[PDB]
Formats: structure tokens, C-alpha cells, sequence
């Protein structure tokens, strides 16, 4: 936290870490998103998953992203198939493209975007 | 010429005499002979690789 | 070689201390400074500059003056450049400054009292009597000299408070300046050009308006009138390494600086005096 | 081999002889010379390292010469070698004059096997070519950090007459690294101070043959300047004769 | 770069707040004159040099025990004819300004006074002063910086552990004069307090108790007190009368020929004062 | 010994030489002075200064020197004339010094042999140890390029002298024939150019 | 190593015992000398345990005390 108020430029005294965290609570329901501070603050936690919702939500918001409400935090294995681009050519292809494009050597990784429930 | 420098300048040289001893302790126990054969022959390797 | 550089002769006679006296080589030129440029600058923010007046074939009138190293921005203490004795002490933070160095100041200015209370708190220094006497015999020795040689009545019609038009009466900057001591006043004649010169009714402006102040509080780098004048001034890293190998530049380029211009010069029937 | 003392006494003729085997002296000797030269070597790799160190890049050398794009530090890196070498040959030298222009080959077509480093002027100036890929590949080839290097009678000697003694990233494969790098700088330098003394003809004769460094170089090197980072060994090439038979 | 990512380093710290004082005219080098025993990682926060220099006193050892222990206690440097103000050992803030001449010495050495000393309205004016003087914002700013930081890291490592102490109910101390029937031993605990933490750890450091109750075991070391503190200070005083002969014998033939390699018992003067209780060893 | 006190008085001549330089007090040394072509009024009151020390050490009864000379500072290689980087000639009774900066840089960047070779000298390890139990600078190269435009400048003002006793004709065939100096001293004692020898054989 | 005054004394009454004896009608002797016990290897010479240096007018006498524990 101390890290994260530094980079913003706020001074640690000035700002307390509940006050710090609440700020993402502006994000956390309206753009269906779980801030990266919680995030971090319960892996933290773990080491010594999140999952929240509102009042007559739908669906969870959660690390995994959006969920039906009671439902698992992944949705089943066959609900989604990545195959087209989750291999290793479209991988290799689109890599080396952004090495080419970027004029670089090292430090690229591509991943393939997985998908939970909801799209 | 991607980059260069101007005349002049100057070697940017250690000064922390502490630093240099902690950096003798942590590389005391590497064995000067192994470094040198690994360094000559992945040097001639390399040359090896661009020869053929 | 004399050395007349007024606060070179400075001795850290703290064993501890080594005083560097990193100073300007113009000390051994037999000036008109008591004070060489190095001294000059970082003890009245001044830098040695001379202004020619005559010279076409051998008249070579080269009148000398200073400039302000004072920014338009520096204000009171931050822009006086020659405080007078009653606040010296302020301006100056002899405090943080070596006790020889207070010592040639406080002779400088006449404030033998303060003289006397440094001597008297270096008489309980470890090696007092050994050494640090002979310090200041040395040290008072000198500037006792040079303050005599600077002095005029020891063994001409320059006014400096004379060109304020739109001031309401008064002038009286050549009252402190008689006030100040010969080293004071040869200082500034030294440094401060006269805004006019007149020579057996012969009158030469150098500026349309004087540049320096003078005042209770001494010698300011302040404007008659209006806001300041603008004045501006290896260890190999990553960021000294340049990228690839790849505008009025055809013009010479007109000093940005603000020399000491103030006061009127009056010569008598004496013609072109180059002695 | 062995000498012998005799002690007598001026009046007395009663003599003791004893009598030494200079063996012990003679390892002595190469111990406390393989100490000293193992210390000077390490006192070197370090200063090396805190100069690069001083130069303050945030990643390590490996992934600094494996960022292509960043060519800025590549150069920073080269010319502080460079330097550290020229000063480690003429310690009163602290710069290094004339400006020095830098260019990262990427191709095969563009570099030039057996020297990574090479120098050309421009007719006005000298100019370092660096050939990034293969400091990638050499810097990158894996590290053996386990086997040992190598008279069995001082070997055995030297076995029990000396001793043993059982927060940075280095570990023995980033000192190889560095150790690597300083080698081929170095011989990049040989090369450029055959080229600035002795004219560019000289120096393209020295690529086609380095053994005209014996002279070129012994004539100021091994007299007035540290002995080359090589001298601390001898080295050999497998089945040398054999390979040169084929 | 050569080191993990940040991975704070380990070595020895010069521990002399003194050690600090620079020059501030980056045009005049100057260094200070620091005792090696400053490289000690131990109670004492002032080397011997600055010590002897400034306080007058002189760093000692005192063996306690089975275990021997040994206790950290300081000496007099005072002289048997030291009258008024130079009997002054340790001033207090009160004082301290006009004992140590501010004047006389560095503008560094008298910030690192003004924090020692709890003096904001000082530390403030010397800091606007040098912000004010000189080639400030060139690198005068950042030695001044630096300075200030060494200290209050200083100031910052003693004073919670000195609050933490004051409060500790195991070990307790009490300086003043055990000898309750006296006049000069005054509200000694009260003038202690009066002290800044870090001056208490210093005077804790310094004066050892004459006596000192372990769980059950008092020891008396003194049947005596060979220093008093008042409101200017510590002071090397007698409490009960004429001052002890201190021959300072160095720093600032039948007789010998009977007295060859003899036993022989040292001149000093020990600072011994006041009462301290501590339950178990806690060493 | 003899040869040392020799030696003496030939450092003191670069001594004087150098009091020379400092009265010109020049900021940057000679090298980046030639180096910097902006610098035309430096390079030629260099080379006045110069030659009016060679010519008061030639004739040391003659205090006189020409106070005045046209200079022309020379870059392209079409200006210059190899093995006389400074030339005299004159524009119809106007008298030119031309000078060959690019020459002159080239000579004083070129690295000086100072460590590569050894040479004898007092040496007595003796003497050192003894040393060793009772227990503003110049170097050698600085010195060597100082050397170098010494006798560089003493050429060109030889050429000089030349021209003025003799005339232009004279000066032209003494540009094409050197021999005129082999003798050299026959005044000249004080110039350096006659303290050693310099030769080339084919090999 | 802690015991260099006894070591120093002991060099100095030894070094004066062989000043008396190899001059017998003299029996005075420089009675201060400046000492330092050396440990390290670039502080000793080879076959000269013991040195007499000045340093400018100050007699300095060094001592080789791992050499003599050697020897011992
Ligand atoms: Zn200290």
C-alpha cells in the first residue's frame, strides 16, 4: 500500500489504507471490476479468490471476472473453445508480428485471452 | 552509427570501498578456474557457431 | 607576486579544518582591487568586468566595472550587494563562515567590538597560544594593511547618489558612502561605473538609466524604478551517452548582463589623464 | 632441488650438517603467487562490476543485451569496458579523447565471425560495431558451475597444506558472464590498439592473423602494463594437433 | 545492475552523530576527527573523540557478575580546580546553547546541537538560514539534507526504545543522589526527564547507579556519589564537598625500584549516581 | 653529467617557452586550441608569439620583430604544402603566414611513445631505498607536443629568416632545397633543431 | 599481539644489553625510540625481522612479530 500511495504521489501520513482502498470502490461496481489493490490485499491474506456482489445483482463480480451469481467460480471446461487462437501458431504468429512491428528481441510474451460464464 | 557518445568523458569508477569488499565476499567462493574455462569456451563456441 | 586576495588570507587555525582559499589567479594584478574576481563573486555577487572608453589608436580609457550576479527576483537581503555596517552582520551569516573570515569583515566595516569578542572566544582554543594567536596576528596584520592602503587619508568628484531623476530630494547615497571605509569606497569606485562622465565640460552618457541603487541599507542591485532587470546565469552516465550521429548561429550575441552603471563622474580641466 | 647448512663454532671443529629440500619452499611460493594473482583477478571482476553498477541500469546484463531496442545502454556498456581496459593498460588514463561513434550489427550478413567488437573509422572518427547476437549467445550458452579444471606430488602437497573455508543476484554463472564479456572486450581492444598505433593495414592484418599481436603488443604490454586477463592461465585446444592434422 | 532490486545491504554504520559534520562550503573540505571505537555496534552513540571533546568524559568499562557482565559507564575528564561552568559535564537544553559556543564551531555541528537538544525553532532558523546562504539548491541543500536525515534516523532509533524504557516496568533507574539526606541530589529524576530520549539514553549509557538491585541481589559499587545533575545539567560536582582530585595523567628512583611490576590502582573518576532495579538478567 | 646539464639548459629552454605560453595565458592547451578552428586569432598570436621568441633566441642582441603579419589559417589540403605546414608569402609587398591546422592537429592528437620505449637514466635503487627509509603540472606527452611545435615553428621561422635576408626567390628555393641548413650554426645554438639529429634509410 | 609495549621493551633492553656489551666503556643509549609490531606480510622484509626507519628526524623500529613467533 505504502508502494502504491508512492507512485500515486500521496503522501503515506496524509492518506490512511482504508480511505486508500475505498477509493476503488468508485470502480469496483461500475465497471465490473475487482481493483488490483484487493487483489493484491487478499493474496496477501491467502498466503498467510474474491467474490462480491450488489443488493439484487445478477451476477458476482470476482477476480475470475463476472460470474452467475452461485455459481462456481469457473464456469464448466468445455463452455468456451479457444482452439482458433489458443494454439501455438496463431500464438508464434501474432508474437513474432509484434516483435517485427515493435523492432524487438526480447522482454514479448503474448497469451491467449481464456473466458469465463460471460464474454 | 545508432548512438555515440562525445570526446572526453570519463570512466564512471566504483567508489564505495564497502560495496567492492561485499562484492569480494559474495564472489570469493567462485572457483577463478571454472570461470575461465566457461568463459574461453563459450567464447569459442560462438565462434565456432559464426564460422560454420 | 602580492597576493592582495582579501580573504585568502584566511587560516583555519582549527586543526580539524584545512581551508582551501580556492581563489582567483587577478589577485597578483597591481589593480585597483583589493579584492580579486573569485572573492569578488561569492562575497558581493559580483563579477569583474571593464568598460573602454577611448579606444581608437593609443587612448585606451578601459574605466572598469562589475556585474550583478543578483537575479529579478532576489529581493532586500538576497539583493543587496554592499550591505553597510549596520547590516552587514545581517546579510552575511558570519555565523556560518570561518572566524578569520568574520574577523576581515568585521575590520572591513570598523566593528572592532565584534573584533574583539572573536579573539577573545579563540583565547579558549586548545592551541590558543601556540598557534592561533599567531594566526591572528597574521590574519589582522594583513588586513590592517590593506585597509590602510585602501583608506586615502593614511600616510575625486564622483558622486554616486547623483543621477536619480524622480527621486523626491535628498541623495545622501554619497553620505554612506563617505560613511563606509576606504576599502569600502575604493571597492566601490572600482566596481561601479558612473552613468555620466564629464570631462572639461565634455559630457559622455554610458546608459539612459543607472543600474544600481544605494541606500541605508548599502548597495542594492535593484532598479530605479519598475521590475528587475532579467539577469541569467565527468563521471560518465547512462544519459551521457548521445543517440545517433545525426538558429541565429551566423550572429555574435549581445552580453545578458546588468554591470554596475550609477553615478556621475565630473574631471576638471584636466585633458585625456593617462598616466 | 636441496641445499645443505653447516653450523660451526670459530674454536671448535664438532660441525652440524642438515640438510633441505627446496620442494617446500618452491610451494610455498606457488601458493602464495596463485593467492595473490586469484586476488588481483577478483579485485578486478569486482571494480568491473561496480562500475556497471555505478552506471545505475535497472536490469541485469543479460537481459540489457538482450533488449535490442536499447541501444543507448549496449553502447554505455561497450564503452565502459573499453575504457576500463584502455585505463587497466594506462592507469593514468581516465577518458578516452576522441569521441567514439557505436553501431549494433543484427545480422549474419553484417557481422563478422571471431570478433564480436570490431572498430572502423569513418575517415573523421572510430566507430564500434558490436555484434549484439552474439553477446546474446554467448552471455546466454549454459554454464557448466560444477566440474573441476585442471605434478601429483604438489597436487597432494598443496591438498593439505592449504586451507578451506566452507543479498546479490550474481551467482557464479552472472561472474562467467561478466568475465566473458571483459575477455572479448579486451580482445577487441588488442585489436583496436594495433589499429590506432600501427595504421589500418596493420590492423586488418592483425584480424586476418593475431600473432602479430606477439610484437605489436609484448613490445609496450608486458613491460609497462598488467599482464593480460589470459596470462592468469594457459590455455589449449583439445586434441590440437590432432585437429590441425584433419 | 549488480545487487537484487533495492534488497537493503548489510555493513557496519558509523554511529557518532558527529561523524556527520561537513562543511558546508562545498569549497572548503574538511573532515571530522571521529575515534574508530564509533564502528562499534553498542549503546554509545558519540565516539570517544567527540566525547572527550565536547562533554568531558571518557568512555569506561565496569565487569558485573557468575556471568561476568560488563556494564558500560563513562569517566571525568574534570579537573580538581574546574570551577562553574566548566563543572558542567552534560548541559541541559537550558544551558547548552551558551556551554557549547555555537559560534565557535560548525553550522552543521550546531544543527546536529539544535536536534539533539530539542530546538525546532533553532533546527528551523539554521534551515531557512542555508536555504537563504550560499550556493543552496546547488548541493549546500542536499549535504544540509543529508546531515538532517542521519540524525533524525539517529534520534528516530533512540527515542522510541528511550519511551519504551521510561515506561518498562522490569528495569527501573533513578538518577539522583541515593543518599536521600542530601541537598545537591534534588529532583534528579525529574531533571533526567526533563531531557530529551536521546540525551537519556546518553546519560544512562554514561552514569552507572551506585547501587543496583538484580531480582534479590543489590550491589553497591558506591558508598558514594561522584556526579549530580541540576537543571544546567550533568554536573561533575561532589555533593558533599570538596571535588575530587582528577591528575589527568596523560591526553591533555628507591620509590620506583620498590614499586616495580606492582599492583596499582587507577586515579579516575567514575560517574557513579543514582538507583537502578531490574528483574531476571535481561542480557 | 655534462650531457645533463645540457639536458638543463634545454628544458629550461622549454621553460621559457612555456612562460611564453602563460603570457599568452591561453585556457585550453595548444592541442584543443588547434583543434578549434573558431579560434584564428589564438592560433595566430601562437605562432607570432613563437617566432618572436625563436628569433629572439637566434639573435639575442635583437630585441626588434616584425610587429605586424597577415595570417591565414589553411583547412584544405589544396592550401597546404607537405613538410611545411607554415609558409611566408607575400601578396605584393603585403607579407602572409599561411598555417596548415589540420597539420598541426594531426601532429600533436598523433600518441606519443612515452611509456612504450626505455631509456636510460639516473637509476640507483640504492638511492631510492635510501629515499624511501628516511622518509599546475605538465606531462611528458603535454611536453612532447610542446616540443614538436617548438621545432616546427623553428623550421618555419628558418624559411622566415630566409626569406627576409635573402628574398622570396631564395625563400621559394630554400622551400625546394633544405641543404642550405645542414650547417645551421655557422645564434643558432639556441634553437633546438640543433641539439640532435634525424635521419631516413631505406629498409 | 595485545602485549606490543612488552614486546617493544623487550627489543629495546635487548638492543641496549648488546650496545653495552660491543661498547663496553659506554653505557649510555638512545633512551626513547619510536616502535611498531608489524603482522602483514607487505610490513616485513625476508631475512630482516627487525628495521630501522626514519620517518623525517622520527626513529621508527619495526618489528616482524609473526616472523618471531615463527622462528620461536
Ligand atoms: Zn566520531
Amino acid at each position: 500500500i505504502k508502494q502504491a500511495q508512492s507512485l500515486l504521489g500521496i503522501p503515506d501520513y496524509s492518506q490512511t489504507v482504508v480511505d486508500f482502498v475505498k477509493m476503488f470502490q468508485k470502480i469496483i461496481f461500475p465497471y465490473q471490476l475487482v481493483p488490483n489493490v484487493i487483489i493484491k490485499l487478499n493474496n496477501f491474506d491467502q498466503m498467510v479468490k474474491i467474490r462480491l456482489f450488489c443488493k439484487n445483482d445478477s451476477i458476482a463480480i470476482s477476480s475470475s471476472g463476472i460470474v452467475p451469481i452461485n455459481m462456481p467460480d469457473f464456469s464448466p471446461p468445455n463452455t468456451f473453445d479457444y482452439s482458433d487462437y489458443a494454439n501455438r501458431t496463431n500464438i508464434n504468429f501474432v508474437t513474432q508480428r509484434v516483435l517485427t512491428d515493435g523492432g524487438f528481441s526480447s522482454g514479448i510474451t503474448v497469451t491467449p485471452v481464456k473466458y469465463n460464464y460471460y464474454l | 552509427p545508432q548512438q555515440y557518445i562525445n570526446s572526453g568523458t570519463e570512466i564512471p569508477f566504483c567508489d564505495d570501498a564497502e560495496f567492492l569488499n561485499r562484492l569480494l565476499k559474495h564472489i570469493d567462493p567462485y572457483p577463478l578456474s571454472r570461470m575461465y574455462y566457461n568463459a574461453a569456451n563459450t567464447m569459442f563456441y560462438t565462434t565456432m557457431e559464426n564460422y560454420a | 607576486r602580492v597576493n592582495r586576495c582579501i580573504f585568502a588570507s584566511i587560516v583555519s587555525f582549527d586543526a580539524c579544518i584545512t581551508y582551501k582559499s580556492p581563489c582567483s589567479p587577478d589577485a597578483y594584478h597591481d589593480d585597483g582591487w583589493f579584492i580579486c574576481n573569485n572573492h569578488l563573486i561569492k562575497r558581493f555577487k559580483m563579477s569583474k568586468m571593464v568598460l573602454p572608453i577611448f579606444d581608437e589608436d593609443d587612448n585606451q580609457f578601459k574605466m572598469t566595472i562589475a556585474r550583478h550576479l543578483v537575479g529579478n527576483k532576489e529581493r532586500g537581503i538576497k539583493r543587496i550587494l554592499i550591505p553597510s555596517a549596520t547590516n552587514y552582520q545581517d546579510v552575511f551569516n558570519l555565523n556560518s563562515m570561518m572566524q578569520a573570515e568574520q574577523l576581515i569583515f568585521h575590520l572591513i566595516y570598523n566593528n572592532e567590538n565584534a573584533v574583539n569578542t572573536i579573539c577573545d572566544n579563540l583565547k579558549y582554543t586548545e592551541g590558543f597560544t601556540s598557534n592561533t594567536q599567531r594566526v591572528i596576528h597574521s590574519v589582522y596584520a594583513t588586513t590592517k594593511s590593506i585597509l590602510d592602503t585602501t583608506n586615502p587619508n593614511t600616510f575625486e568628484l564622483r558622486f554616486f547618489d547623483v543621477t536619480n531623476a524622480r527621486a523626491l530630494r535628498g541623495g545622501a547615497g554619497d553620505q554612506l558612502f563617505n560613511n563606509y571605509s576606504g576599502f569600502l569606497q575604493n571597492l566601490i569606485r572600482r566596481a561601479v561605473a558612473p552613468e555620466y562622465l564629464q570631462i572639461d565640460t565634455e559630457e559622455l552618457r554610458f546608459r539612459n538609466c543607472a543600474t544600481c541603487i544605494i541606500d541605508e541599507t548599502g548597495l542594492v542591485a535593484s532598479v530605479p524604478d519598475g521590475p528587475e532587470l532579467y539577469n541569467p546565469i565527468n563521471r560518465l552516465q547512462i544519459r551521457n551517452v548521445l543517440k545517433f550521429e545525426g538558429t541565429l548561429s551566423g550572429y555574435e550575441e549581445y552580453p545578458t548582463y546588468v554591470p554596475l552603471f550609477l553615478g556621475y563622474q565630473i574631471i576638471n580641466s584636466e585633458n585625456n589623464f593617462l598616466r | 632441488n636441496k641445499v645443505r647448512t653447516v653450523t660451526e663454532i670459530v674454536n671448535s671443529d664438532e660441525k652440524i650438517q642438515k640438510t633441505y629440500e627446496l620442494a617446500e619452499f618452491d610451494l610455498k611460493n606457488l601458493s602464495s603467487l596463485e593467492s595473490y594473482e586469484t586476488l588481483k583477478i577478483k579485485l578486478a571482476l569486482s571494480k568491473y562490476m561496480a562500475m556497471l553498477s555505478t552506471l545505475e541500469m535497472t536490469q541485469p546484463l543479460l537481459e540489457i543485451f538482450r533488449n535490442k531496442a536499447d541501444t543507448r545502454q549496449i553502447a554505455a556498456v561497450v564503452f565502459s569496458t573499453l575504457a576500463f581496459i584502455h585505463n587497466r593498460f594506462h592507469p593514468l588514463v581516465t577518458n578516452f579523447t576522441n569521441k567514439m561513434e557505436f553501431v549494433v550489427t543484427e545480422t549474419n550478413d553484417t557481422s563478422i565471425p571471431g570478433e564480436p567488437i570490431l572498430f572502423t573509422e569513418n575517415e573523421g572518427v572510430l566507430l564500434c560495431s558490436v555484434d549484439r547476437p552474439s553477446i546474446v549467445k554467448m552471455l546466454s550458452r549454459e554454464f557448466d558451475t560444477e566440474a573441476l579444471v585442471n605434478n601429483c606430488n604438489v597436487r597432494i602437497a598443496k591438498t593439505f597444506g592449504a586451507s578451506k573455508r566452507k543479498d546479490f543476484s550474481i551467482t557464479e554463472v552472472e561472474a562467467t558472464q561478466y568475465l566473458t564479456l571483459l575477455l572479448t572486450v579486451e580482445h577487441a581492444y588488442l585489436h583496436y590498439y594495433i589499429f590506432k598505433n600501427y595504421g589500418v593495414f596493420e590492423y586488418c592484418k592483425s584480424l586476418t592473423d593475431h600473432s602479430l599481436f606477439t610484437n605489436k603488443l609484448r613490445s609496450t604490454m608486458s613491460t609497462k602494463t598488467s599482464n593480460l586477463l589470459l596470462s592468469k592461465f594457459k590455455f589449449t585446444i583439445e586434441d590440437f594437433d590432432k585437429i590441425n592434422s584433419n
